[PDB]
């Protein structure tokens, strides 16, 4: 338990949960809804401190972009758009607004797709942004040391 | 009151020397003038709510240099220029005659801009 | 400037007062015509954090004159307060 970082509780749609929130949380509907995630398809996917949570999402929604059928413009325009923009993340290639950045156009994509893949990649990134803030904060901040 | 003041600082219009009794029987005037008009009159409601109630300090307090504040109408020798048109403007629409309904309305319409 | 102080004192005199002091022309004070490069400032809305248009709609927050009144106990106003009279310049009332 103590190596564990964050878990996928039930699905790649669903955002994962860290230890912060999910050291009692009952994997339920009805408490994984109120966890600001989802059952799903009880998909648990655990991972430690060493993987990096920018990194895991990273492939992740990679995958999304490598999906997504193009129909409506906010998926097709927008996760590729998010993979862009996270790949700087990953190495911190941005200032700490663009989180607040990312986040609106998170919030864009929700619920405005025809289908449900685009707020299905809004979700992951969405729980990612609320949970790891500084993460990002820091990554970025060595973004801009290593590379003064 | 005091020091009749030399000069009112505008070019044509004159101190008058007795101004505080100039405003008393000019306000009076309005308020006779206003007797010939209807009381359903809109304009008559107006009239007597600022004339005697103006008329009021003028009556009360003498001293025009207090009275510049008491109407807040600036200097008392256009005051009574200002009373002039008011007593004039009585006579105005003493044949305007403006109360009844529209001569007109408004052809179709006419307003509501833009086209 | 070039000017001798013989004739700079015969302008001194003749005018009343010292010229030197202050030209009509100019001098080495103005700015050399070679401005460094500036770095002119951003937008107060150009974050790109939640910035939506949905705000900021000065063209189209406008309304249409408000209806009041339409051909289709009471007190006496005034469109505004009475002006009020201004005291004179306390720097020099009397030119
Ligand atoms: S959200 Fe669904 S419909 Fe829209 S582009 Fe993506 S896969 Fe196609």
């Amino acid at each position: 338990w103590d190596n564990l970082l964050a878990v996928i509780p039930g699905g790649s749609s669903t955002p994962l949960i860290p230890k912060s929130v999910c050291e009692t949380v009952l994997m339920d509907f009805d408490a994984l809804v109120q966890a600001q995630t989802g059952l799903g398809t009880a998909a648990v996917i655990v991972m430690d401190r060493s993987t990096d949570i920018v990194k895991a999402i990273a492939r992740l929604i990679e995958f999304y972009k490598h999906e997504s059928c193009g129909q409506c413009t906010p998926c097709r325009e927008g996760v590729d758009w998010m993979n862009k923009v996270m790949a700087r993340f990953v190495k911190g290639d941005a200032r700490p607004a663009e989180i607040d950045s990312l986040w609106e156009i998170s919030k864009q994509i929700e619920g405005h797709t025809i289908c449900a893949l685009g707020d299905g990649a809004a979700w992951p990134v969405q729980g990612l942004i609320r949970h790891f803030r500084p993460e990002l904060e820091e990554r970025m901040q060595q973004f801009a040391l290593q590379h003064q | 009151a005091g020091l009749l003041k030399k000069t009112t600082g505008l070019v044509g219009l004159a101190v008058c020397e007795t101004p505080h009794e100039r405003l008393k029987i000019l306000y009076t005037k309005i308020l006779d003038v206003l007797g010939q008009i209807p009381k359903n009159a809109a304009y008559r409601k107006y009239t007597e709510q600022i004339t005697n109630e103006k008329l009021g300090m003028v009556k009360a307090e003498p001293d025009v240099k207090k009275l510049e504040e008491q109407l807040q109408g600036g200097q008392i020798e256009e005051v009574i220029l200002q009373a002039e048109n008011e007593l004039s403007l009585a006579r105005k629409m003493l044949r305007w005659k403006p109360w009844e309904p529209l001569v007109e309305e408004p052809p179709a319409n006419q307003w509501k801009w833009p086209i | 400037a070039s000017a001798t102080r013989v004739i700079q004192l015969l302008r001194n005199w003749a005018s009343g007062r010292d010229l030197q002091a202050k030209l009509q022309l100019r001098y080495q004070e103005i700015s050399k015509r070679t401005q460094p490069p500036p770095k002119l400032p951003v937008g107060p809305s150009h974050k790109l954090s939640n910035n939506y248009y949905c705000t900021r709609d000065g063209r189209r927050e406008a309304m249409p004159p408000s209806i009041v009144m339409s051909s289709q106990e009471k007190k006496a106003v005034t469109p505004a307060p009475p002006i009020k009279r201004w005291e004179l310049s306390k720097d020099q009332p009397y030119l």
